[PDB]
Formats: C-alpha cells, structure tokens, sequence
C-alpha cells in the first residue's frame, strides 16, 4: 500500500495530476503522507491548480454539478470533458480542510488566511448558524466569461441555508475546524492515535518511523544461517561458515511461509457472519521477519525467496544471492517496527553442489562480515536472535480453543550437448513412434517435450513407466532444477502451467509507476 | 619454539611432536573453519652440512602433501589459500 | 526414577512435596545394613527441603510434563555433546 501511494503521488491517479481528494489523504484525518517533500510537493500542486476564492475544485475539468453538464446522464462522453475547464465548481469544505491542516501543523497564518477565505463563502441560517455550501458553481450565463478569465465571475452556492439543504459533511468539518481554530479542542484530542506526527518522527510502528527517525535508515537485520542437513552444516563449518540445522534450534520451529498463512487462516473466523479468515496469500519479507508465537511454540518463517515451489528461478544460486540481497535491502527500507527483523538464510545442498559452491559462500562470508549490499546484518545463533525480540502472539489459534490444532509442519532436517532433436523435426512427424523415440533419446529436455506431448495428445493423467504423466512431468521439472540443464526446467514449468505469486504484484508495481505492460511474444497476439 | 627448551632442536622430535599434535588437532577441533598449522622450516631443521633438509623432516613434509600424516588429513597449501577456510 | 523419587519425597505444609537432603540409617539398624546391604528402612534427615535437589525435581517435573523443552533449559545445545564429531 505504501509503495503504491508513494509511486502514485504527487498524482492522485493516472487521469488526475492532482485532486482535492488528496487534501483529506495527506492532511486531516489521515495524514497518510510521511515524506515531507512528497507532501510539500503534493500540496503545492493541489493549491496551485485547485484553490479559488470560493473553494477548491475537486479536480481539473470536473463536470460535477456544472452548467455544461447534463444531469440526467450518469456518464460523460469523451468529447465533453474539454468543456469543464475553468468552470469547475469550487468546494468551500477544503477551506476547512486546510484550516485543520494549519491548526495541526502549527502555522496560524494558514489558519487565519483560510478562515478569511471561508468567511465570504459561509452562509447562515435564520438563527445565525453558519452553513458551509457544498460547492460554488458559475451561472449558466456566466460560463463563457468564466472560461475567458477564470475566477472573475460570481459563483452561486449549492447550499445557502433557509432552503432546508445543509451540507452535513461540510457542517461537521466546519465544527471541527472552528473547534481546533478556537483552541477548544487540541489536535491531540481528535487524534488520540497519532496520525499526524511532527518532525520529531521516531518510534511509530508501521509508520516509517523506526528508531533512527525519518532520515537515517541504517537498520541491522537479524540473519540466522540455517543449513538443510547435518552434512550441510558440517561441510559449511569446514569452510568457516557457522550454520544451525533445524534441529539445533530445537524448541524454535522453522516454518515455510505456507504454514504461517495456514496459521493465519483462523484469524477473524466468524461462522455466524460467514467470514472465512485471512485470505491465502503469501506472507512476505516483512511478515516473515517477525517472530511468531503459536500455541506456546515460537516459530520463525524463512523468507519466500527460499521456497522451491513457486518458481524455478531460486534454483539459480546467482539469482538466490541477488534475491537475498534485494530481500535484505527491502527489509532495511521498509521494516519500521520496534523489534529488529529476523532473516532466516536457508542453505540447500542444490544451492551448493558444483561450481555454485563459490557464490553462495561469497554471500555467506559477506553476511559474516556484517555488511551485504549495504545492509548491516547480525549473523548469530537463532537462539540469541530471538531472545528479547517482540514476539507476535497468534492468540486467535487459542481463543477458539484450537490448542489441539494439527501440529503445523515445521522445516525438517535431511537425515551435456545442444539439443540433437529439433522442434520441427519430430513435431512435423505425423506417425507416433515418437513414444519409442522417447526411449531412444537420452536428453532430459527430450523427456520433458515427449511427456508434454503425451499430456496433450494422450490425456492429462495417462500412465507411463514412472507413473502418471502429470507427476512424471513434475518429477522431471524437479530433476531439471537439480542438475542445472535448464531447457527441461523451463519446459516442465511451461507444460505444467507454472506461475509464481510475486508476478501479479510485480505487474502492479510496473503499472503504478506509469509503465503499461504487454505479455506476448513478438509477432503474436499481445495482451 | 627453540628458545624455551631443547625439544625443538632435535628434528626427529619435531616430527614426533608434530605427528601427535596433528593427531590431537584432527580429533579435538571444535571451531568454525579448518585448523591451520603454519610450519616454518628453520635452519636448525636442515642438515649439518647446511645444504640438505634433514631426512626425518624431509619425510615429514612430503608426508603432508600426500594428505595423511599422523592419522590426520592434511591439506597442504599456502597461507593465503587458507584465509577463507580457517577460524 | 520418578516413582522412586515420589516415594522418598516427604509431604509437608499444605501437601507440597519436599525433597529430603538425605536418608540416614537409624543408629540401632546400622549393623543390619552392614550385613545385608540397602534393605533397612532409613529416616529422612539433613535439610528439608534440599533447595538444590528440590529445584531439579521441579525442573525435571516441568520438562517431563511438557512445560519445558531440553533446548529451552539448554539454549547453548550442550545436550548434543555426545553426538559423533567427524575428524
């Protein structure tokens, strides 16, 4: 959410370079922007393009309740939005919004100036009670003169009082703004949970305010090195890297993220309401950096980047090293909770075997040195890295008296040529001795192609020498992930329709930055 | 160490102490990395002529290159190579 | 050793078990245990409770009824000292 907000801003949306709806967002009651510059910039745009004497315009070319707008139609034709420039209705409620902004941020000049702007546009009832009009619209016979010179023609109030129409949102914001301006309520009163934190910005959880404040980010990440097997542990030991197997941190359960989602599935369960709990979505680096206490057992989940189930990129040790580097950089940038984040580094035998032995040890030696990718880490035992940290207590697993819930499966210790067969050579072959050609050939990519052809031509779950076509293809993909012949590791994932969870958020990350994405090969149909 | 006593001035005793001292190392190492014994050959470990290495030490040195000496696995090398695989 | 210890624990105060420091041979019955060993009835003497022994009794009770794990009382993993170590 915060990445989306920072990327979209200072624009409200793709269509709106600025919007008066930002004023509630970056000011009272949300104060959602924490970066002062982004805030300063975002305001300046709002004030420059929307401020007026009668109020704020909601957004440029706004046809809501304008003279040139047909009220019956609920939609605008693409050629109509050009007619709403200069004649946008000005909403006086944003005078109150910026008055509250000034009261909260401590500049009384803004409060005074905006009260002075609000006073002409305030209307009154028969009893002297002020009425904040919803908007001020130019008259239908002043539209051309307003377009020629904006702000030179008088505007009529939507609400005036004495008519029975009162803008209750505006009235309430008027009450709040007047109470704050008259100092009858403090900003800390209507903001008991501090959404506005002054430039003394430290120690607010989840609010980008870490211990160091809003400008320094020298976070130290707790990094526990975990080896899959006792042989892995003793072999990493003889090269100078100290690691602990899951059994050597025995009371502490190391979990895949998947089990953390399974545990969280019971959060918010309400059978009377028909509510199903958390949605099954991968917990990410920030979530897995927390230390969880489930049913009296303390659990730490290794980050998603070590899961060998979503995709086959993590089978490349180089991408594993840059994935660890990016994960640590991401935690450094975005972890702003009280405790120090804990990053379980899982070393697998497949990540070691062969020439892959060197880069993984380079990364582990960088971690032992204390700095990797500019991210300070603290490589030590998991027992020390878990002692005084703030634990996340999943009480919902016990309030429903599910103390006997099935014990979640913690991580368990373990105790060469170019393709001689061309694609067109045998695909064009109509006759079906290609099945015997599968036995004839010896390459594993050949096996992947052949049993993909078997899964398409000969049904989804046909049997073979190893077993069903589907599980044999899965075994072939797993095998290709191991011995590092990557034709088959791609073919298996493609022919099994394999997809990782990070991609839809990745496309969203591309899109919120202003980059439209097309997924389709050159010369074919792209979506 | 030769300044303390005379047990380091007998080259046949260097091998014998080294033989047990590797045996002590291999069976009793409980630290990260592999132990690194830096063994400097001194003029006293040469022959009385001064141009040949003493046979007892001479046998000891080749014994370590072949990978076994005194019941311990010896990976002979240069001190720079063992920087990353040591405690 | 739990049933054996539960039959030597001396009940006191509001039924709480107390670990006797030692069980002593009655003065008259010393000759009988001289001849036939470890059969005469002994009387509890010494400290009552033995605050040293009482703690491990509760510690043993805590770890035997699933209130504590060996790793939590031994976070430094000393319990794995007996596992074989490769040379």
């Amino acid at each position: 959410n915060r990445q989306t907000l920072c990327s979209l801003l200072p624009r409200e949306s793709r269509s709106h370079n600025t919007d008066a709806a930002l004023l509630p967002c970056i000011s009272y009651p949300a104060f959602a922007l924490d970066d002062e510059v982004l805030f300063s910039q975002t305001l300046d745009k709002v004030v420059r393009k929307l401020k007026g004497k009668y109020g704020f315009k909601r957004f440029l070319r706004d046809g809501y309740r304008t003279s040139l707008e047909d009220p019956n139609r609920c939609y605008y034709k693409p050629a109509e939005i050009k007619l709403f420039d200069g004649i946008e209705c000005e909403f006086p409620i944003f005078f109150l919004y910026m008055m509250i902004d000034g009261v909260f941020r401590g500049n009384p000049k803004q409060v005074q100036e905006y009260q002075d702007l609000l006073t002409p546009v305030l209307h009154h009832t028969t009893e002297g009670y002020p009425v904040v009009p919803k908007y001020y619209y130019v008259p239908a016979d002043f539209v051309e003169y307003e377009k020629n010179n904006p702000g030179s023609q008088k505007r009529f109030p939507s609400n005036c009082g004495r008519d029975g129409k009162l803008f209750l949102w505006g009235q309430a914001l008027y009450i709040i703004a007047k109470l704050l301006a008259d100092e009858l309520i403090s900003p800390k009163d209507i903001d008991p949970v501090q959404r506005y934190v002054p430039l003394k910005d430290q120690r607010n959880v989840s609010m980008r305010f870490s211990n160091q404040g809003p400008l320094e980010n020298d976070l130290v990440v707790h990094v526990a090195l975990i080896a899959e097997s006792q042989r892995l542990q003793v072999f990493l030991n003889t090269y100078g890297i100290q690691t602990q197997t899951p059994q050597q941190v025995e009371p502490i359960q190391i979990w895949p993220q998947q089990e953390l989602v399974k545990a969280y599935l019971q959060l918010g369960i309400n059978e009377k309401l028909g509510l199903s709990g958390r949605p099954d979505r991968p917990i990410g680096c920030l979530g897995t950096s927390k230390i969880y206490r489930i049913l009296g057992k303390t659990v730490v989940c290794y980050p998603i980047i070590f899961d060998l189930s979503d995709f086959y990129m993590s089978q490349d040790v180089f991408l594993l090293i840059d994935d660890i580097k990016n994960a640590l950089q991401f935690i450094k940038q975005y972890w702003k909770m009280h405790g120090r984040p804990l990053f379980l580094v899982l070393i697998r035998e497949d990540n070691i075997r062969g020439s892959r032995f060197n880069p993984i040890l380079d990364m582990l030696a960088a971690l032992k040195k204390g700095i990797i990718g500019g991210v300070k880490v603290h490589v030590d035992r998991l027992q020390t890295l878990i002692s005084g940290a703030v634990v996340e207590q999943l009480d919902f697993l016990r309030i429903s008296d599910t103390e006997e819930l099935p014990e979640f499966k913690s991580f368990e210790e373990l105790e060469g040529q170019q393709p001689d067969v061309n694609i067109s050579e045998w695909k064009d072959k109509p006759t079906h001795e290609i099945l015997q050609k599968l036995n004839d050939c010896s390459c594993l990519a050949s096996q992947a192609i052949l049993l993909g052809i078997l899964l398409k031509r000969e049904g989804p779950n046909f049997i073979t020498k190893e077993g069903t076509v589907s599980d044999h293809i899965e075994r072939v993909y797993r095998r290709a992930g191991s011995q590092k012949l990557w034709l088959a590791v791609r073919y298996g994932a493609a022919f099994t329709q394999k997809f990782s969870s990070s991609i839809a958020p990745h496309i969203t990350t591309f899109l919120v930055h202003g980059k439209q994405v097309t997924l389709g090969a050159f010369g074919h149909e792209e979506e | 160490d030769q300044q303390q006593f005379y047990l380091a001035l007998d080259n046949k005793m260097i091998v014998e102490m080294l033989r047990t001292d590797l045996s002590y190392l291999c069976s009793r190492w409980r630290m990260t990395g592999q132990p690194t014994i830096t063994f400097p050959i001194s003029h006293s470990m040469l022959d009385e002529d001064g141009t040949s290495l003493n046979s007892s030490i001479l046998a000891a040195l080749r014994k370590m290159q072949d990978g076994y000496f005194g019941g311990a696995r010896v990976q002979t090398g240069k001190l720079s190579e063992f920087l990353t695989t040591s405690c | 050793y739990k049933e054996a210890l539960e039959a030597v624990l001396i009940k006191g105060k509001n039924g709480v078990p107390l670990l006797p420091e030692l069980y002593s041979v009655p003065p008259d019955r010393v000759d009988e245990e001289y001849q036939n060993p470890h059969t005469v009835d002994r009387v509890p003497m010494g400290k009552l409770p033995h605050m040293w022994g009482q703690s491990l009794y509760i510690l043993g009770s805590l770890m035997a009824e699933g209130f504590l794990a060996p790793g939590e009382i031994d976070p430094l993993n000393r319990r794995f000292s007996t596992v074989p170590k490769p040379d």
